[PDB]
């Protein structure tokens, strides 16, 4: 089983700052990693696919990178709506699982 | 869209099945997963099944408790949950597969399981 | 000189549906030689593959073969995924037998 080490676990910032959340794969998962948000109320949505591509309408302050094991997801110019829950998952090897969670917070 | 049923409040050591009905599309068309969220903690992947030709994996913690189907002629893929206990307690999501992606693009609004 | 991957995809024997085959991804003119390949079943990335040493020719420059069992089926389903520096995101070829 792959873990996947998500950290800060808890953030706090104001708006229009920025925020860096990462992932640590404890073994090498290629691009196979995607990047999860949970707002308050709502399912899960998709924000990152292959580690870099952004799905569909996700604005473009939001920016992934990374390979192999260390991965990270970018979020500029925060707005109240951003102030939320953030996971990645792998989906290199079964089970697919998912990171620890990151809750962003206001100031 | 992906249509879940409705909360699910039962004593414990019972079961519950919660389906997962698509609208738009056929369950055979793409890769059906379930995942898990307790209250106010984080998300746990329970397995998947691929409705087209029934191969299903899970994550090894949830084999005993979770079992997932498909009833393609109805064009439903079910989770059952058995013995429940308190750790049961979470909002059990079904999330569809895009292949172009290589992730899960599109959520249902999760099943509330309550076990009192 | 940087050179996008040529990709091909392909079964090693003529493809019979519910027969057992082998499903190969070369992929040969890269440069450099950092590559990413698997292949996919729906989009879901095979666990059960593999591949040749990484070679490099004068010629070809790097090339490599993937390759995986599998059994073909009525559906459209196999396919290729390839990441490159020369690629902006992960390149999918999907298997084609009359191709």
């Amino acid at each position: 089983d792959i873990q996947m080490t998500q950290s800060p676990a808890s953030q706090s910032a104001s708006l229009g700052e920025s925020v860096t959340i990462t992932c640590l794969a404890s073994q090498t998962i290629g691009t196979w990693l995607a990047w999860y948000q949970q707002k308050p109320g709502k399912s899960p949505q998709l924000l990152i696919y292959a580690a870099t591509s952004l799905a569909d309408g996700v604005p473009s302050r939001f920016s992934g990178s990374g390979s192999g094991t260390k991965f990270s997801l970018k979020i500029r110019t925060l707005q109240a709506e951003d102030f939320v829950s953030y996971y990645c998952q792998q989906l290199y090897s079964k089970p697919y699982t998912f990171g620890g969670g990151t809750k962003l917070e206001i100031k | 869209q992906l249509q879940q049923s409705g909360a699910e409040l039962v004593k414990p050591g019972a079961s519950v099945k919660l389906s997962c009905t698509p609208s738009g599309f056929n369950v055979k068309d793409t890769y059906i997963h379930w995942v898990k969220q307790r209250p106010k903690q984080g998300l746990e992947w329970i397995g998947r099944i691929d409705p087209s030709d029934g191969d299903i994996k899970y994550d090894p913690k949830f084999q005993g408790k979770a079992t997932i189907t498909a009833d393609t002629s109805s064009n439903t893929v079910s989770l059952q949950l058995s013995s429940l206990t308190s750790e049961d307690t979470a909002v059990y999501y079904c999330a569809r597969w895009f292949g172009d992606y290589g992730a899960m693009n599109y959520w249902g609004q999760g099943t509330s399981v309550t076990v009192s | 000189i940087q050179r996008t991957p040529k990709i091909q995809v392909y079964s090693r024997h003529p493809a019979e549906n519910g027969k057992s085959n082998f499903l190969n991804c070369y992929v040969s003119g890269f440069h450099p030689s950092d590559i990413e390949v698997d292949l996919l079943k729906n989009g879901e990335r095979i666990e059960k593959v593999e591949h040749s040493d990484l070679s490099f020719s004068k010629d070809w420059s790097f090339y490599l073969l993937y390759y995986t069992e599998f059994t073909p089926t009525e559906k459209d389903e196999y396919a290729c995924r390839v990441n490159h520096v020369t690629l902006s995101q992960p390149k999918i070829v999907k298997w084609d037998r009359d191709m």
